[PDB]
């Protein structure tokens, strides 16, 4: 479908 | 208050805060032996270092202009402060689904890679904890522009929240309401790691010379430290690179404003227009509030990272740990069938609240964790082995009646298990929101612990479901499906 998903605040790791 | 007691205190902060998980039993005393330090330096300090003289509204007609000469959509839309979500976009038109309303150019997004040709690009060069996290690097790349006032980007920050619901905005008694629960040490963890990361880049500015140009040098309160993460975590993208090759993490104005309902993904990065695109996830009458899909995560993370509890949640699900016992005689063929499908020996799996409560990877898993011998060995050996390594992850194909029994029969017994170990009941939670008056941040945190046991409570029926299920197909002697 899209090439590139944009993820609202995709969760990422801070430790 | 002197500079030199405010180092004092960071410099205590970041060795309590550095120090070695003191054990899950002393943990909450660790988190408010945190929080003390954290609101003793807080109280000294003077909030957020750069204030604005307007109100937030006052700076949205900047941000549209600013958005629309460098390309982006601005009509079609309007800001307007909805009571349930705060401010969002309301449609000054109807717009059909599938229509490409929404568009902003790479030239407005503020990413890792403005930020290593912005006045922090220096210090980029030097620290290993911004090279290797672009989440930090946004953030006080957020930060040095908020204190720049002539940054490119100031008609986006002039336009940002003042303030978060993230549980780093929490009060002590409504993180309280997490006691018992999954979701808590991860709010142990958001808050240890943001204090340590205040205090380790407190004493990182004061002491490397490519900061002497930084803004943050005169002045950095954790207030903005806590204020730039939120920022970051409950709205940070990500995009392609302009090369295309590779991945970076993008603050997109304007369309950031959109808040989350149910659906799907309708926002996609188009790289030969070098722009975001979004289009319109459903029909959107004039007047109507118009959402986005923010992605499928749980409401503890849309509690943890985006600082709000969102009610029907059809994607939400809890963690479970699971792991083959060295101790059991079969260890080895076990760890060898899931070695070959790909499955580690022990690992942190997810019940969901969905039709069926296991993906396909704890599905396997559950089927190797019971399997006999004779079941292993065929799994290991001959020409139909690979063959039924291919269908393990598949609720259509089971190793056997007995082994769909025993797997089932244990799932239902450790989801029962699971539950006995929270401090309340459903029956309570449900009494706490009906006759309680609560603030916001209590009640996500209360609904946050119910949704934990409510869906452990339908994996123990679905369960016991499924067990009765295979345990008829036993008595009856049905068929094995093959193949
Ligand atoms: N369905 C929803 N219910 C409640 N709050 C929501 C929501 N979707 C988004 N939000 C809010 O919007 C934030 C994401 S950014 C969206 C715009 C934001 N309301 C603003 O005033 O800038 C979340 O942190 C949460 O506070």
């Amino acid at each position: 479908t899209l090439k590139y998903p944009i993820e609202h605040g995709i969760v990422t790791n801070w430790d | 208050v002197s500079p030199k007691e405010i180092l004092n205190l960071t410099s205590e902060l970041l060795q309590k805060c550095s120090s070695p998980a003191p054990g899950p039993g002393k943990e909450w005393e660790e988190y408010v032996q945190i929080r003390t330090l954290v609101e003793k330096i807080r109280k000294k300090q003077k909030g957020l270092s750069v204030t604005f003289d307007g109100k937030r509204e006052d700076y949205f007609p900047d941000l549209m202009k600013w958005a629309s000469e460098n390309g982006a959509s601005v009509e079609g839309f309007e800001m307007v402060n909805f009571k349930e979500e705060g401010f969002g976009l309301r449609a000054t038109r109807d717009i059909k689904a599938e229509e490409l309303f929404l568009w902003v150019p790479r030239k407005l997004l503020m990413t890792v890679e403005s930020a290593k040709n912005s006045v922090l690009g220096p210090l980029y060069s030097q620290d290993r904890i911004l090279q290797a996290m672009g989440n930090i690097a946004l953030a006080f790349h957020l930060l040095c522009e908020r204190a720049s006032p002539n940054s490119f980007w100031q008609p986006y920050i002039q336009t940002l929240p003042s303030e978060y619901d993230t549980p780093l905005y929490f009060e002590e008694d409504e993180v309280r309401y997490l006691q018992s629960t999954q979701a808590i040490h991860d709010v142990f963890s958001q808050y240890k790691n943001t204090a340590r990361q205040y205090a380790y880049f407190y004493k990182v500015i004061q002491t490397h010379p490519h900061a002497n140009k930084l803004p943050l040098k005169d002045s950095f309160t954790y207030e903005d430290y806590r204020w730039a993460v939120s920022s970051v975590m409950t709205r940070q993208a990500q995009i392609p690179t302009e090369d295309g090759s590779r991945v970076t993490l993008a603050l997109i104005p304007l369309w950031d404003m959109c808040n989350h309902t149910n659906g799907l993904i309708t926002t996609g990065y188009n790289l030969e227009d070098d722009r975001c695109e979004c289009v319109a996830l459903q029909d959107f009458r004039a007047g109507e509030q118009i959402y986005i899909f923010y992605g499928t995560r749980s409401n503890a993370e849309f509690v943890i990272h985006s600082g709000f509890f969102f009610d029907n949640n059809s994607h939400d699900r809890v963690k479970i740990k699971l792991g083959v016992s060295k101790s059991d005689r079969l260890y080895a063929m076990k760890a060898e069938v899931l070695a070959r499908a790909g499955i580690p020996t022990s690992s942190v799996f997810a019940l969901h609240f969905t039709e069926p409560p296991i993906s396909a990877q704890l599905l396997a898993f559950l089927r190797v964790f019971c399997m006999t011998e004779e079941e292993l060995k065929e799994h290991l050996l001959g020409d139909s082995a690979i063959d039924r390594i291919f269908t393990l992850g598949n609720s259509e194909f089971p190793v056997s009646w007995d082994n769909e029994v025993k797997l089932w029969t244990f799932l239902e017994d450790r989801a029962s298990l699971l539950l006995k170990t929270y401090k309340t009941t459903i029956e309570e939670d449900k009494s706490v929101l009906k006759n309680h008056d609560l603030s916001v941040r209590a009640k996500m945190a209360i609904k946050l612990r119910l949704g934990e046991k409510e869906i452990l409570e339908k994996a123990v029926k679905s369960a016991a479901v499924n067990r009765e299920y295979y345990r008829q197909q036993m008595e009856e002697k049905a068929p094995l499906p093959k193949y």
